[PDB]
């Protein structure tokens, strides 16, 4: 906390200048360490100010007003720093009360495809910088993949659902600006096998712990062992998990082998000893007869006859010495074998029941990545890890849509308008859209720049749902192809009554087969109403899309009965089922790092497109086609705050281009 | 991505 | 730097379970069989050793010779000298044996005897005849 808290809650190192800061302040960062601290302080302090009160615009005046000497002594610096921050949506983004009502006439004109959060976020900024902004949206509502089901008092999201921690999350600021009811999610998650019975704490804990052990293992294969290509194909996470489980099975056997191999080594030292013992009890038997016969010769006897008795006597006790030392040895081994035979190593690596619960953990992962682990990149699936927010995940109790809708306020949004063609050239762009309702009723939009926020599922369609004229450069279309666009679905169950443990937010269900680990594997209790929400992940996700709503809600009830009793589970009053892969304005749910891709492709996605010149030999043009969206933010893919940020990013980059960058001197 | 995982350690 | 604790993953073993499509299940069968083999081997030698034990039943109890507890003397009765000469012919230099056969002489007296009578009991001749066997 302090000014350093701000830096952090703004995703920036508090005592270092960033790459994007060096870009606009090369004079400072290439200069003396003393000025850098002033910069960093002015930056951090302005942030704090904006953050402490994100409901009202923060102006250059108000900023200098609240600064101290020696910091408020140089006012060009303060002005640059403040201008920079404003431009890149670090201060004054979202929904604030503007002090200086909007500058009367606008400069430049931007068409924005899609009113997802990335669109909306960018739109607002552009408008704030005084540009002419218009959004084209194919749907009859805003918010795209932030969808929210409403009916009566029932409220459930079919899209984004969780705020993944406020620590550094832009959505932290947005929630102070907008009434979202933010409820903590309690970490506890009971599983329930196919039969209907809790997996017991002993197992529950030892399968999980193996799961986590198994992830770390794959990471070790990747980074330390370099196991990343396999017959030219790049290795997936799925493959790697198999290769690790195999090597764990192999070693389980490897152990058994050398354990029994120790029994035969010892059970066979025994054999050789008993052979020696049977052969001694033999010579003893016979030597006794001899000595017996020598004592039958009654006295008086001569000396050799006396010697004989005496000799055979010694000879016999000597051989009774040995067969006594051997019974000693025999006694050692004989027990050193009840040793080994009593503490056997592990029977199996994981049983069928075990392996089935591990599958639910993999379902968890296939849900988190919205895809079959066989599609994820081993090296990179978790490349976005360092940037995780801190603090408890939350849900939006009043429904997530509440946020798009808030942001859409004051904006030129054309709903039911499906872009079909984007035409960009050295002098400008036209966008050709149609009316989704009567699809021959055509529209044309002329602008300085297009911000494209099409979902990557959309950008992938073959054959194309949107045509680029001219076609996008191969570097971009290869990024589109390489990248992964997964799928994940929701079933909403609306009841007259809570029949579940009200103090539990989520409870798993374990499938029967690997093939179906995804199917209704998880259930959420989040809302004020009695709604229950069930995920359909992994391979199951895509196959369940081709199945009727009834059948789905069937298997849902089935499972719940199993867990709760065949008559605590009423008929559901209202039910909904998401089908994201089939939804033509999404074509999927969110992106993942596919095998063969990397985080760098996300950067390729965000790079703007610059047309060739009109008259050949004319100067290099301005860039015209820009990109935002969840698939374009390397450090925050697949999320709301991620899209939001990418929106801010482009808004800045467009304004720098068309309204010019006064602050860089 | 990872952060969406239920039951984090 | 190293695997998690209790996970096992050697560079070598990874390469072996990857070198083709079913080098996985192959390797896990050579071991599933190597096991079955060693397991029946155990039972066989358990069976062998069980029948070798039944032959040792009773120990050597009907063959033990009661403990003779006699006091070490210093005089060589003519009887004892004669026992000795024979003990030599049949035990060479094993002074412990000789001392036991005679009964009432210690390993050292027995040693001394070798020197004291060497001439009179041609112990040279005797000892060389224990060698020719
Ligand atoms: C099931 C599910 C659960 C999720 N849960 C979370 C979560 O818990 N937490 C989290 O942070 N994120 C979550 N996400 C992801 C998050 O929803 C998205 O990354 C984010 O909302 C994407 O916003 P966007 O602006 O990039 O794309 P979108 O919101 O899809 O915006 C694209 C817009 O373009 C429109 N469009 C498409 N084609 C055309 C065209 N032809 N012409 C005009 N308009 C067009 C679409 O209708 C849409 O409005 C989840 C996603 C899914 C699918």
């Amino acid at each position: 906390s302090g000014v350093e808290g701000a830096a952090f809650q703004s995703r920036l190192p508090h005592d270092r200048m960033t790459s994007q800061e060096a870009a606009c302040f090369p004079d400072i960062i290439s200069g003396p360490q003393q000025t850098q601290k002033v910069f960093l302080f002015i930056r951090n302090r302005t942030l704090q100010l904006w953050l402490d009160n994100p409901k009202i615009q923060l102006t250059f005046e108000a900023t200098l007003q609240q600064l101290e000497a020696p910091y408020n002594s140089d006012t060009v610096l303060v002005h640059r720093v403040h201008s920079y921050l404003e431009r890149h949506g670090l201060i004054n983004f979202g929904i604030y009360k503007r002090i200086k009502p909007l500058p009367t006439k606008k400069t430049g004109k931007v068409i924005i495809i899609g009113s997802g959060v990335s669109g909306l976020a960018a739109a607002r900024q552009l408008q704030s910088f005084g540009m002419d902004v218009t959004l084209l949206e194919a749907r009859d509502r805003v918010g795209g993949r932030v969808a929210t089901f409403r009916k009566g008092n029932y409220v459930a999201d079919l899209g984004a659902m969780v705020v993944t921690g406020l620590g550094g999350n832009p959505m932290a600021v947005v929630s102070k600006q907008v009434n979202m009811e933010l409820a903590k999610i309690k970490q506890k998650c009971p599983l329930y096998e196919a039969n209907g019975q809790a997996v017991p704490k002993e197992k529950d804990e030892m399968v999980e712990q193996e799961f986590n052990r198994l992830l770390e293992a794959t990471s070790y294969l990747s980074h330390q062992l370099d196991f990343n290509v396999l017959n030219n194909k790049p290795v997936s996470l799925g493959q790697a998990l198999e290769v690790v489980i195999q090597l764990q099975e192999k070693h389980v056997k490897d152990e058994q082998i050398e354990h029994w191999k120790k029994i035969v080594k010892t059970q066979e030292e025994l054999k050789e000893l008993l052979n020696k013992m049977v052969n001694l009890k033999e010579k003893i038997k016979e030597l006794h007869q001899q000595y017996k016969e020598a004592s039958e010769v009654k006295p008086p006897r001569d000396i050799t006859a006396e010697f004989l008795v005496k000799s055979k006597h010694r000879d016999l006790t000597a051989l009774c010495k040995e067969y006594d030392e051997l019974a000693e040895t025999q006694g050692k081994l004989e027990e050193k074998l009840q040793e080994l035979e009593a503490n056997p190593p592990s029977d199996v690596y994981l049983s069928s029941r075990d392996r089935q619960i591990l599958d639910w953990h993999f379902a968890n992962l296939e849900f988190a990545n919205a895809t079959p682990l066989s599609t994820l990149s081993l090296k990179h699936w978790d490349q976005d890890d360092d940037f995780e927010f801190t603090g408890s995940h939350l849900t939006v109790r009043n429904g997530y849509s509440c946020v798009p809708v808030a942001l859409a306020e004051g904006l030129d949004i054309k709903l039911n308008t499906a872009v079909r063609q984007v035409r960009y050239t050295a002098s400008g762009c036209e966008v050709i859209a149609v009316n989704t309702r009567s699809t021959s009723q055509t529209f044309i939009y002329k602008c300085d720049a297009v911000l494209c926020t099409l979902p990557l599922g959309v950008l992938k369609q073959q054959p194309p749902a949107v045509q680029f004229v001219p076609p996008l450069p191969e570097w971009k279309t290869s990024a589109v192809q390489r990248m992964g666009f997964g799928n994940l679905n929701k079933v909403v169950l609306c009841f007259d009554r809570v029949f579940w443990d009200p103090s539990v937010n989520l409870f798993g269900h374990v499938g029967s087969t690997t093939a179906s680990r995804g199917e209704l594997f998880l259930f959420w209790n989040l809302y004020k109403a009695p709604i229950l929400l069930a995920l359909v992940a992994g391979e199951a996700a895509g196959i369940m899309e081709n199945i009727s709503d009834d059948v789905i809600v069937g298997r849902c009830l089935a499972i719940l009965k199993g867990i709760f009793g065949s008559s605590a589970v009423p008929q559901p009053k209202e039910t909904v089922v998401s089908r994201w892969r089939a939804d033509p304005w999404a074509r999927g749910s969110y992106s993942y790092v596919a095998a063969g891709s990397s985080g760098n492709d996300y950067d390729l996605m965000a790079q703007p497109i610059t047309p060739g010149p009109s008259i050949p030999g004319a100067p290099q043009p301005i860039p015209r086609l820009f990109f935002a969206g969840e698939h374009t933010i390397r450090n925050y893919p697949a999320t709301v705050h991620g899209a939001l940020l990418s929106g801010l990013r482009e808004a800045g980059r467009i304004a720098d281009q068309f309204l010019g960058a006064m602050y860089t001197l | 991505p990872r952060s969406f995982l239920v039951r984090k350690p | 730097r190293k695997p998690p604790k209790g996970m096992f993953l050697s560079q070598e073993d990874v390469e072996a379970v990857s070198a083709n499509a079913t080098a996985a299940t192959t390797v896990l069968r050579q071991l599933d069989m190597e096991l079955v083999s060693v397991k029946r081997q155990i039972q066989n030698i358990k069976q062998t050793n069980s029948a070798l034990k039944e032959k040792l039943d009773g120990g050597i109890e009907p063959y033990r010779l009661p403990e003779v507890i006699q006091k070490c003397n210093a005089r060589w009765t003519t009887e004892e000298q004669l026992l000795a000469v024979q003990a030599i012919r049949k035990y060479g230099r094993d002074f412990q044996a000789i001392s036991d056969v005679i009964g009432n002489k210690s390993v050292v007296q027995v040693k001394n005897f070798f020197v004291n009578y060497r001439r009179r009991f041609n112990i040279d001749e005797v000892l060389q005849e224990w060698e020719a066997e």
